[PDB]
RNA sequence: AAACUGAAGAGUUUGAUCAUGGCUCAGAUUGAACGCU
RNA sequence: GGGGCAACCCUGAUCCAGCCAUGCCGCGUGUGUGAAGAAGGCCUUUUGGUUGUAAAGCACUUUAAGCAGUGAAGAAGACUCCGU
RNA sequence: GCAAGCGUUAAUCGGAAUUACUGGGCGUAAAGGGAGCGUAGGUGGCUCGAUAAGUCAGAUGUGAAAUCCCCGGGCUUAACCUGG
RNA sequence: ACCCUGGUAGUCCACGCCGUAAACGAUGUCUACUAGUCGUUGGGUCCGGACUUAGUGACGCAGCUAACGCAAUAAGUA
């Protein structure tokens, strides 16, 4: 499954912009309500507890990338087992998802529209070492060091892809990704480092929550 | 009566340092001297000299050390007691204070520190933990 | 091949002795070694050794219902 | 509790018995109602709670609690009994399953419908 | 530039002729986040005055702890009365997995990854004090070597 | 090269406290059953 | 695997198909854009808040399912013929 | 908050250091036998030897495969399969 | 019933049973070590004192304890 309902009341529950709306308007203009959480009361009394800043920090990362709990608790299980820091191996698995990468590269206005491109067989992946361009319809493919992404010839004249590039340039392009607008082709050169993503996400709260 | 000669030795040292005594003395023995010699060479006590007394008896005197008015030997506990002996292999020697302390090990090459036994790749009876 | 040593606690059978072998089987949870013992009936063809002796016994083909070991050497004898 | 004392006697913990013996380690058991009555709870609070005494297929005859507002149980009603005690009711350690066999789901339930065997309203 | 955090606020009572006099006790842990930490608990009739009084009692009960740049140097087992605590160093990225009382002192003292477990009674005041004793009694390889008159290389 | 990574507590006895000590809870798991879907 | 020189026969082993959300895993039920912030519900200090960019509208996309084609690999080359 | 599932019940371990070997207690919270002698048993002073059973180390054989973990490889991904 | 006046078993003796008490220091026995002060019992050795032993007490450090409190006759360290 995936979350279908309104997107600007997710951000509002987190208290920050989640990039769930393409950046044609400022975040405080698309919703204009983003001071109070959604619903009747929203901004009120009661002192939030340690568990609440843990749940809300993990709910936020899940909402950013669009991954549900069962697929996201498997990621933490891969990141714990894996050598090195858990909360940084987790942020790499989520940034190495094929549906996330065709949005960091500029073919999707937002991850939900980049999820709609990978799933609808409009994005080809080529594993580094192999020479064929397989078509894929699995958003959760973990890219590796050297994988090359390319848009399908049938859907290379997409009117929604063409403006997703325009709008990405303002947002910028990461350094661990090499994009080619003319050839509608990219390259997952490297998994992103911890200091290449926003410092407002506190991954230490995520690892803290998955230990009861 | 007394059935733990090694435990008596450590208890004498533990109480003497708790009482800020300059030195601790007890009847001597090769096993006691071997442990006392290791404490000297590990740097936990100043010196340990054996004085041969009459009637084929000996006295082992150990000079204790204090750092900033505190006893150098913070903890000295016995691991392999007579009621339950503890022998370990070369890879099962328990460390003391993450390598800072000494686990006195009785190997076939004599009493020596745990770091020495691992270097020699040899196990033995872990007789005490001193830190 | 497979020799075992123990004392003789009984020798009142014809061409047969009971040997008490001691072992130190260690407790699997508490680590203390408990000294246990089993009575093995060996075959003494000439019926020479008495009770209280050290005897080596080796496993062989069974000679009786509950006897499959044989005496090979008497290292020690009653004082 | 020395080492010699532990290798002689040894620590013996005791396992607790089941709090729902009539089920015989089964999630639910079916039974026949032999009495459908009401009774009063213990000291702190007051009510008339609905209880049915049911003879189960396991040979036990226990009393289960009919939860919800309204029911349709009488003598010789076939009901599913699950575990779970009622704190206010002494000697009641089972709940009758609503909607299971003869017991009907709570008529006008809307929120916690699956706990009371009520279909989703169209 | 000091980090303060409140551990618990409890409502206590005293009995008099007319009835009960309710007061509030607050236990805080103040720390630099760079090795300096300290706890204190204050009592007042109002919660804000109990919190404020707890902070001042903590800023004067402070210690400096030499950490292993992310975590502790060696496993620690300490106790205050009936609360027994235990802490051991953890790898980087593990995080401070601890109970609310243990987490407060460790997080504000600068520890970022440590494995803890509280035994005995989990009274917040005594657990905070038992952890405080363990952090103050914790030793450094440099201090151990200098205590024996040897070098850190001579003492692995 | 690697197999070497792992440890959280809470509620409830009191006018209040600390301790003791039971009970309960948050986790994981299933050849599962049942209810709603 | 059993029988036979083989041809071949037998094999509810096995290889598959059927039923079941019983479990694990994966995908979907759309995506962008949309404000005097529509109506309806709910609260309300009776006029504001909230459902809420949510909806409508506008522009797209067709994974899965459906329809139509095409189409590997699971096959070990038995027999028969030639040569050594 | 989960999601084609979600809850409830049953059941095991956990949390429970609440049988405590790791890792608890016994003046007053439960807990020292009324006291002693003593059998089996447990444990046991110093020094010089012998032995090598315990202990430690090495080698060799064995510890099936699967499973677990590590490094890889194939299923579009994953579950799955798989080489060392 | 408490109080009063009487009063039998018992209390006493011999020989046997019983085997229990808040049979308590509510603290098993045996070792070694760890500031000190003041009593007291039975010794001993010195010069009215001093010292040293084996008991028996009152205090009081460190240490321990939830606290009370224990504290060389430990509930301290083993």
């Amino acid at each position: 499954a995936r979350y279908i309902g309104p997107k600007l009341k997710l951000s509002r529950r987190e208290g920050t912009d989640l990039g769930l709306k393409s950046g044609v308007k400022p975040y405080d203009v698309k919703t204009k309500k983003a001071a109070r959480p959604p619903g009747q009361h929203g901004v009120s009394r009661n002192k939030t507890s340690e568990y609440a800043l843990q749940l809300r920090e993990k709910q936020k990362v899940k909402r950013i990338y669009g991954v549900l709990e069962r697929q996201f608790a498997n990621y933490y299980k891969e990141a714990a087992r894996k050598r090195g820091a858990t909360g940084e191996n987790l942020l790499a698995m989520l940034e190495s998802r094929l549906d996330n990468v065709v949005y960091r590269m500029g073919f999707g206005s937002t991850r939900a529209e980049a999820r709609q491109l990978v799933s609808h067989r409009t994005v080809m992946v080529k594993k580094a070492g192999r020479d064929e361009f397989v078509r894929v319809n699995i958003p959760s493919i973990q890219l590796q060091d050297g994988d090359v992404i390319a848009i399908q010839e049938k859907s290379r004249e997409q009117l929604r892809i063409k403006n997703a590039i325009e709008l990405a340039t303002q947002r910028g392009i990461p350094e661990w990704l090499d994009v080619d607008h003319s050839k509608l082709q990219g390259t997952f050169k490297k998994a992103p480092d911890r200091i290449d993503l926003p410092a407002e996400i506190n991954e230490s709260l995520i690892v803290e929550l998955y230990s009861k | 009566s007394m059935q733990d000669t090694v435990g008596d030795m450590l208890t004498r040292i533990r109480n003497a340092q708790m009482a800020n005594k300059v030195s601790v003395a007890m009847p001597s023995s090769k096993l006691r001297k071997s442990i006392a010699d290791l404490l000297v060479s590990e740097g936990y006590v100043a010196s340990a000299v054996v004085n041969a007394e009459e009637n084929n008896k000996a006295t082992l005197s150990i000079e204790l050390k204090y750092f900033e008015g505190k006893a150098v030997i913070e903890t000295i506990q016995r691991f392999s007691r007579p009621g339950l002996r503890q022998h370990r292999g070369k890879d099962a020697i328990p460390t003391v204070k993450q390598g800072m302390g000494v686990a006195i090990v009785s190997t076939s090459q004599g009493i020596m520190s745990d770091r020495a036994a691992r270097a020699a790749g040899i196990g033995g009876e872990v007789v005490a933990f001193v830190a | 091949a497979s020799v075992l040593t123990g004392r003789v606690v009984s020798d009142k059978m014809d061409k047969s002795i009971t040997v008490l072998i001691e072992r130190l089987v260690r407790h699997p949870l508490y680590g203390k070694q408990l000294r246990r013992s089993t009575k093995i009936k060996a075959h003494d063809e000439n019926n020479v050794c008495q009770q209280g002796d050290l005897v080596r016994i080796k496993e062989t083909r069974p000679i009786s219902k509950t006897k499959a070991w044989t005496l090979v050497d008497v290292v020690e004898k009653v004082e | 509790a020395t080492t010699n004392q532990l290798i002689r006697k040894g620590r013996k913990t005791i396992k607790e018995k089941s709090k729902v013996p009539a089920l015989q380690a089964c999630p639910q058991r079916r039974g026949v109602c032999t009495r459908v009555y009401t009774t009063t709870p213990k000291k702190p609070n007051s009510a008339m709670r609905k209880v049915c005494r049911v003879r189960l297929t396991s040979g036990y005859e226990v009393s289960s609690y009919i939860g919800g507002e309204g029911h349709n149980l009488q003598e010789h009603s076939v009901v599913l009994i699950r575990g779970g005690r009622v704190k206010d009711l002494p000697g009641v350690r089972y709940h009758t399953v609503r909607g299971a066999l003869d017991c009907a789901g709570v008529k006008d339930r809307k929120q916690g419908r699956s706990k009371y065997g009520a279909k989703k309203p169209k | 530039g000091l980090v303060e955090r409140l551990v618990t606020v409890d409502r206590v009572a005293k009995v008099v002729k007319g009835g009960r006099i309710f007061s509030f006790t607050a236990l805080t842990v103040v720390g630099d986040g760079n090795g300096r930490v300290g706890f204190g608990r204050g009592k007042a009739r109002e919660v804000p005055a109990a919190i404020q009084k707890a902070l001042e009692a903590a800023k004067r009960n402070m210690i400096t702890v030499e950490l292993n740049d992310a975590t502790l140097h060696h496993p620690i087992k300490a106790r205050h009365g009936a609360s027994k605590v235990y802490m051991q160093p953890a790898s980087e990225g593990t995080g401070v997995i601890a109970g609310g009382a243990m987490r407060a002192v460790l997080e504000v003292a600068g520890v970022k990854d440590v494995l803890t477990k509280c035994y005995g009674s989990t009274n917040t005041a005594n657990v905070v004090r038992a952890t405080f004793n363990g952090l103050r009694d914790m030793s450094t390889p440099e201090k151990m070597a200098a205590k024996r008159g040897k070098s850190v290389d001579e003492i692995l």
